[PDB]
């Protein structure tokens, strides 16, 4: 029935993919088809580059989809139309299996008294929008993404796997428009909710990584940089030439050293034109980070112009323009004076909190605590006998 | 009201809860007052467990609201908070981590019913912990408040110490609140502070 | 029209048509009046035109059969207004056209209609009508179909410190080949208006961010003498847009509303109250964090 097709597929396949065919037939004989899902996924990681995933999956999906979970059918589906070049081709499977799952949820569910099937529709609507972005029909994709987003809020128990697909489709959308800030926040949700049983290879970590990082440097309100050190995706990728400088540029940015920053950017202008055309934004970005960092750890909440003039290594004239941007963006908030030559802030924006910041926070409460105690001892002694 | 429950000391995530009693209780008490419906469950305390996270999924099924966890401290080793209120919610969690199940503290207030007030005052024959009546009560109170401020602040010192020395995970909500604390700290020699001094002469 | 009597000729016919007639059907009456407005502009009398405009009703053009007529009416009505130099009303008129189905559907009819709305929203001199209207054009992505227009509206909306020639330079070849905007001989006084408008926005910027700043430094920012600057600071202290105090000696200009003894005392209570709240929630969360760990 299905035996001939698998036999044609195995002959086309390499000798290293040969035992995986053998296992499909072995498991089929036993009549456990869950064991069959496990094997199938393995095959599709190492054979998405051969065109053989586009015929293998159909045979299994269109018999079992009820003897195997909804996650299994979609798992296969994602890998198959992953590298596919014709989007007209791609659209037709997504629609055929959407209609199938709808029908499934009326019949199986009454009889077993178990098993949902309406979860599977949700994940297909992500992949239709993903397919629309790839045609360069960006706008259209966004109308289904709003519709799915509403459907999601109806649910009070939303899965990881499903919203991981959804945050993803959204993150691709913004960076095609080259919105750096919009991308970075939405990607932080994707990375954090990222599943343990991935659809992400080591090469795909690099490509994602790069998009995370570029946005970080070229932002204008992104001064959370420690969540690329709290995700393996960019954290342990740093040993590649490309990701050596790319990581360094973040460290330079963080610590406010102008010597290191100058050395680094010279190379990255000529080589990369996205760093080149945005080099002005990037340059003023380092300088704004100096302002907020330097006032936080000090227990005063104002700085002179003269302090800043030395700090950013620029004129007293520059100070006016950069400190002004800081109020606009909302990095800082406060009053600016040129007559008394001060900027006295009333707010610092929240950041991700590294080890030195916590030490200074500690030494502040040791000062505080000691005062309450002294103010207290004097008042316990005075009027000791009268409290009635 | 009590329900039947059983607990194991070998693994602590092994327990019995009786559902059948729950069904009978609801039927009986509806007639007593049409103002009793399921709103969650108390946990007798004195502490919050992580095992109360699992028990919560039972009560989440029984009633369509997020169910209140009510800690009733009956061992009273905390000078405040005899009642703590907690509603389990799901939120995505700092330091690159997953959607985790957590219990978020809310106000745990007492305001009392009319009905309740009448028995409460009657039984009372003490001059109360705090009432804030005469000047005598509030002079006591001022000094009590100061000891109060210090006690909360102390636990915070030891939290920051332990992040950088004893590797408890960095939760940016607690660090962020301290930022906000420091930005509402009056600074001497500003016009706000100077005004306080003048007003003291006038009062 | 050809004779010297175009004024006299229009005057007779308007007298006739300001008397409604029942022998006239709905479509005919509405179309006929639109003609009479055009003639009052040619007369040179703009009062007469306001009257004729309001003779016909606005809610008669909200039927789909009278949509042919609806476009002619709001286009006319801008011309009358624009001359009278009311920049708020025009921007609100053109927006009505923008919403029209005919203009929107066809992917080139909507194009100059939007461009025009940007120029008059900006030319309008502050007001809270400005803020809501201009925030609607910003959310649209049909302002992401033109690259000229996005830069101009956003530059007037956002809080930025900027000077006259930088802005002037950016917009000097762009908007001069567009008439019924900046291109015309009388609309050389709407390019002249554009200078005031960017410095009217600067004063709003400058007042929030900067409490006390030198008068001298302020002069170079609006790119004028001290005499001119001080007048223009005053206009907006009266219209309540800013509160400022300007010293003739060129000591200071103190951009502020002065607090009183009570306001300082009130503001210092809230700081101390809200503080206490933050301390207490923190201790709640220490207990949670360690227990789960």
């Amino acid at each position: 029935e299905i035996d001939t097709i698998l036999s044609t597929l195995r002959m086309e396949a390499d000798p290293s993919l040969h035992p995986l065919f053998e296992q499909f037939e072995k498991f089929y004989e036993e009549k456990l088809w869950f064991q069959l899902s496990e094997s199938l996924t393995k095959f599709f990681d190492d054979a998405k580059s051969t065109p053989l995933r586009l015929r293998l999956y159909d045979n299994f999906v269109s018999k079992f989809y009820d003897k195997i979970n909804q996650l299994s059918v979609v798992k296969y589906l994602l890998a198959s139309l992953k590298d596919s070049k014709d989007f007209d081709e791609s659209l037709k499977y997504l629609d055929d299996l959407k209609a199938q799952f709808q029908e499934l949820d009326s019949k199986k569910q009454r009889n077993n008294g178990s098993k949902d099937h309406g979860d599977g529709i949700l994940l297909i609507d992500s992949e239709i929008a993903r397919t629309y972005l790839l045609k360069n029909d960006l706008v259209k994709a966004r109308d289904l993404l709003d519709d799915l987003e509403k459907t999601l809020d109806k649910k009070d128990s939303i899965p990881l796997r499903i919203t991981n697909s959804f945050y993803s489709t959204n993150s691709q959308y913004f960076k095609f428009k080259n919105d750096f800030n919009s991308f970075y926040y939405t990607s932080l949700l994707y990375l954090s909710t990222l599943e343990p049983s991935t659809s992400i290879t080591l090469a795909e970590r690099q490509q994602l990584a790069y998009d995370l990082s570029i946005s970080a440097l070229l932002g204008d309100k992104i001064y959370n940089f420690g969540e690329l050190l709290h995700h393996p995706i960019m954290e342990t990728i740093v040993n590649d030439s490309n990701y050596d400088w790319l990581f360094q540029l973040l460290n330079a940015l963080t610590v406010g050293d102008f010597d290191k920053f100058d050395s680094l950017i010279k190379v990255q202008i000529s080589k990369i034109p996205i760093l080149a055309q945005h080099e002005s934004f990037l340059r003023q970005k380092i300088c704004l980070m100096t302002l907020i960092e330097t006032v936080f750890v000090k227990n005063i909440r104002m700085l002179s112009f003269e302090d800043i003039s030395k700090a950013t290594h620029l004129p007293k004239d520059n100070v006016e323009h950069l400190v002004m941007r800081a109020i606009s963006l909302g990095l800082l908030k406060g009053s600016i004076d040129q007559v008394n030559e001060l900027v006295t802030i009333s707010w610092v924006q929240p950041r991700i909190i590294s080890g030195d910041q916590i030490t200074k926070m500690k030494d502040r409460l040791v000062e505080w605590n000691d005062q309450v105690e002294k103010l207290g001892k004097k008042m316990e002694a005075r009027g000791q006998s009268i409290w009635v | 009201f009590a329900l039947p429950f059983e607990e194991d000391e070998k693994n602590s995530d092994v327990w019995f809860l009786d559902h059948n009693y729950i069904e009978n209780m609801n039927e009986m008490c509806k007639k007593i007052n049409a103002k009793e419906k399921l709103i969650g469950w108390y946990h007798s305390g004195p502490k919050l467990r992580a095992s109360d996270l699992k028990i919560n999924e039972l009560f989440k099924k029984y009633t369509q609201n997020n169910p209140l966890l009510l800690i009733v401290d009956v061992k009273q080793q905390g000078v405040g908070l005899p009642t703590d209120a907690y509603v389990a919610i799901e939120q995505v969690k700092d330091d690159g981590t997953s959607t985790e199940k957590t219990f978020l503290h809310l106000p745990c207030t007492i305001e009392a019913e009319e009905a309740e007030e009448i028995g409460v005052e009657h039984l009372l024959r003490d001059v109360r912990d705090q009432a804030a009546g005469g000047l005598s009560i509030r002079l006591t109170n001022q000094l009590k408040s100061l000891k109060g401020l210090q006690s909360k602040l102390k636990d915070v010192v030891e939290y920051l110490d332990k992040v950088i020395n004893k590797e408890l995970p960095i939760n940016h909500t607690i660090l962020g609140k301290l930022q906000d604390v420091f930005n509402l700290l009056p600074n001497l020699g500003t016009p706000d502070d100077d005004e306080i001094d003048v007003e003291n002469h006038d009062r | 029209k050809e004779e010297g009597k175009i004024d006299e000729a229009a005057d007779i016919l308007c007298e006739l048509q300001v008397e409604t007639y029942g022998s006239m059907e709905m479509s005919e009456k509405i179309q006929f009046i639109l003609e009479q407005m055009e003639l009052s502009i040619l007369k040179g009398d703009y009062s007469q035109a306001t009257v004729l405009s309001r003779k016909i009703l606005k809610k008669t053009f909200k039927n789909p059969k009278y949509e042919s007529l609806k476009l002619e009416y709001y286009n006319l009505l801008v011309k009358i207004s624009l001359h009278k130099r009311e920049y708020l009303e025009v921007a609100q008129y053109l927006q009505e056209i923008y919403q029209t189905d005919a203009i929107k559907s066809d992917e080139a009819k909507w194009k100059p209609v939007l461009s025009h709305i940007v120029y008059f929203l900006v030319l309008s001199p502050y007001g809270n009508l400005q803020n809501d209207l201009i925030h609607k054009i910003q959310n649209d992505n049909n302002l992401k179909k033109l690259e000229s227009q996005e830069s101009l509206v956003k530059l007037f909306t956002t809080n930025e410190l900027m000077r006259w020639p930088i802005v002037q330079k950016t917009y000097e070849p762009v908007l001069n080949e567009d008439d019924l905007a900046f291109g015309g001989e009388a609309n050389k006084h709407h390019w002249e208006d554009l200078q005031k408008r960017v410095i009217e926005h600067n004063l709003r910027v400058i007042s929030e961010y900067y409490s006390r700043i030198t008068l001298l430094r302020l002069n170079e920012l609006l790119d004028l003498t001290e005499s001119q600057t001080e007048t223009y600071i005053s206009d907006l202290v009266n219209q309540g847009i800013i509160y400022a105090k300007v010293n003739r000696p060129a000591k200071i200009v103190n951009f502020e509303k002065p607090k009183n003894s009570s306001q300082l005392l009130n503001e210092w209570s809230h700081n101390v109250d809200e503080l206490l709240e933050h301390i207490e929630t923190i201790g709640h969360l220490i207990t949670k964090e360690e227990i789960m760990h």
